[PDB]
């Protein structure tokens, strides 16, 4: 289903308030600290993106993987590994995404030589998984995830908007960077994605010193929200200055709460 | 989900744009023309953003004080306008 | 992944057996899986052919999960069993198939036309949520009986179903066949790469043209000679030249008035071209449904059902 | 069962 998401099933449940985010994510802040788990949550999904730019994929599976994983909204983090979510989530991503399905020698070769060859820092030892390990995950991902399959991008109405403003040399790429970075935080799963996608419009317009108040001015939404997101677009930015992989994902994953056997 | 506010009716920018992601049915759009080209090499799809569209940038510096000024103006604005 | 969240789960899941006595009484073999009708401890429980999800279960689960229609299938569960991998989809029954109908047979107006009229309705809403269902046959038309609702065709068995919202690979790549050969459009029977999303538009027609005549105008290069046997061949896309008054004729010796309100519906449902073939939301504005008898929503309308129920493999 | 003036416009859907 596509054209019209109000009545779709993205919507009518998997949009969710902060309140059931901050109150689920108890159980997995009781042995890591708020900015441990959103410094976990965004290497994981850069983990994802380089997974997706291996095998040669777009960008709108990666995201739909990247919306897929997330799973862990509702569901505790020691439930499955992370490291099995990933390439599990791009799997189901591609398979549903009408991309085509991977081999599985090629998943499996694709996975081991990315984290050998850009995350060993992180996982010393080799990827210790099976395509059936692989093919049980999807099935139970599947099944509890309420068989809600397509997911709305904010590709196709930042798009619209800049195809209507008229502008698309200067604008276009720097809100398509925009749109791949905030992926990081929970917006996805917090707002519809036209309002996410006029806010990256706005910072994409602010930045380049175009006079956008016009534009602005006329249309007819909501001006509250935008603030926020651009609050919380600010915020991934500033507090992403000073983050560095490489000294501090060993530590965290040291107090990574495994499952047990 | 009558918490939930649904822009579905409320079209937004009504001169030039109708309902914000509802999309109806073009019939001027590219998915239906059938060039020559088009039949005998399958659609061609090109990257939205020439070169990286996976690449994200955040090196680029960010000033949040002139962000949130031109935000208030903005807002003052169309307070002022309406 | 760890022994208490699988216990947990298999505690909150509950099993197809063990609600519903979907053992035996078979109703329906076909290559898209195995309908048995169900009733807790009526609906039609279909199991799917292959261990895991494969790319028909993938879309058949994405794509009925948010259309909802009331001439459109409408799955109420799904069961996910582990032991052996296959999936479980459970829709309201259906009693009587078009297909039984155009055996039993081999037929009042009203309803052929309600029913075309039905028909168009519902592949016109499936268009306008940006879907292809690329596969319509007489076998793929349910009709309700004797329920709360009389008539109410249904369309169902979309497992070829794709968006085609913006395809990031061609139509062609990944699905050389799409629909059996005795409903393929011309289009992608000349080896078309990118097609619209008019070949349901050929397939209704020709559907509607062997309810017309209560019996298959296409039968069986296999395909295309009778496709230039029936209407001609065009003298006004690829492999132009490998290749190497009809149509008047042929529903005249099946007693059709060639003069007539329906006769021009079929002639321009069916084009050589995508162009100047008709849409979906054009059809409903023909006044051959204005003529009397008009549409009804009721196919029957209020006449004994003559078709026995479908019966057990 | 007669909708004379409703055959011109199809159905929207269920709907919500």
């Amino acid at each position: 289903m596509a054209g019209n998401f109000w009545q779709s099933s993205h919507y009518l449940q998997w949009i969710l308030d902060k309140q059931d985010l901050l109150k689920e994510r108890q159980k997995d802040l009781k042995f890591l600290s708020e900015e441990e788990y959103w410094k976990l949550q965004i290497f994981f999904t850069n983990v994802i993106q380089a997974l997706g730019e291996h095998l040669k994929l777009r960008q709108q599976v990666i995201a739909t993987a990247t919306v897929y994983f997330k799973f862990y909204a509702r569901y505790s983090l020691k439930s499955i590994d992370p490291v099995l979510m990933a390439p599990t989530c791009v799997f189901l991503a591609s398979k549903v995404e009408e991309f085509g399905v991977v081999s599985n020698t090629r998943l499996i070769a694709a996975a081991t030589s990315v984290l050998k060859t850009r995350f060993s820092y992180a996982f010393p030892k080799e990827f210790p998984y099976r395509m059936n390990h692989i093919l049980e995950c999807e099935f139970y991902l599947l099944e509890l995830m309420d068989c809600c399959l397509i997911v709305y991008h904010p590709y196709r109405p930042l798009l619209q908007y800049v195809q209507d403003m008229g502008q698309e040399d200067m604008l276009l790429p720097l809100a398509w960077r925009i749109v791949n970075d905030t992926y990081r935080t929970d917006l996805c799963l917090l707002y519809p994605p036209f309002m996410i996608a006029l806010a990256c419009l706005h910072v994409a317009c602010v930045v380049q010193q175009k006079d956008a108040r016009q534009w602005f001015a006329e249309l007819s939404v909501d001006m509250e929200k935008i603030l926020e997101i651009i609050r919380v677009i600010l915020k991934l930015y500033e507090q992403w200055k000073n983050f560095d992989e490489r000294k501090e994902m060993a530590t965290i994953l040291s107090k990574m709460p495994k499952p047990k056997p | 989900a009558f918490g939930i506010l649904s822009y579905e009716h409320r079209p937004l920018k009504r001169p030039r744009l109708g309902p914000p992601d509802v999309y109806p049915q073009d019939p001027k759009q590219k998915e239906d023309e059938l060039t020559a080209l088009n039949v005998k090499q399958g659609f061609n799809n090109q990257p939205a953003v020439s070169g990286d569209e996976h690449g994200s940038a955040k090196n680029v510096s960010f000033n949040p004080a002139k962000i949130s000024s031109n935000f208030s103006s903005i807002i003052a604005e169309k307070l002022r306008c309406n | 992944m760890d022994y208490d969240f699988k216990v947990k789960l298999s505690s909150e899941r509950e099993r197809v057996e063990d609600l519903f006595e979907y053992e035996g009484c078979k109703v329906g073999r076909g290559t898209y899986g195995h309908v048995y009708k169900a009733k807790r401890k009526d609906y039609a429980l279909k199991q799917i052919e292959g261990t895991g999800i494969s790319m028909s279960a993938c879309r058949e689960i994405a794509l009925l999960r948010e259309l909802k229609h009331p001439n459109v299938i409408s799955l109420q569960k799904v069961f996910l069993s582990h032991a052996d991998r296959k999936v479980w989809l459970l829709f309201d029954y259906a009693e009587h198939d078009l297909w039984h109908i155009i055996k039993f047979h081999r037929l009042p107006r009203g309803m052929v036309k309600s029913l075309l009229y039905q028909i168009l309705d519902g592949i016109h809403y499936l268009h306008a949520n940006w879907v292809l269902h690329r596969d319509l046959k007489p076998a793929n038309i349910l009709v309700m009986g004797e329920g709360p609702e009389r008539g109410r065709v249904k369309i169902a068995d979309m497992g070829f179903a794709r968006l085609f919202n913006s395809p990031l690979k061609p139509l062609a790549d990944l699905d050389p066949v799409v629909v059996t050969f005795w409903y393929r459009a011309p289009e992608l029977l000349l080896g078309a790469r990118h097609y619209t999303k008019a070949i349901d538009i050929w397939a209704i027609g020709c559907i509607f043209a062997e309810l017309l005549t209560s019996e298959p105008i296409f039968h069986c290069h296999d395909q295309l000679d009778r496709i230039f046997n029936v209407m001609g061949f065009p003298a006004d896309m690829p492999e132009h030249s490998t290749l190497m008054c009809s149509l008047i004729k042929y529903m005249e010796k099946h007693k059709v008035k060639p003069d007539s309100k329906a006769f021009h519906l079929l002639q321009k449902l069916l084009t050589m071209d995508p162009i100047k073939r008709i849409t979906s939301e054009q059809a409903m504005q023909d006044p051959y449904f204005l003529e009397d008898p008009l549409p009804t929503s009721d196919v029957f309308a209020g006449c004994q059902i003559p078709y026995p129920k479908r019966e057990f493999l | 069962t007669m909708d004379r003036d409703k055959v011109g416009i199809p159905t929207d859907g269920d709907s919500h």
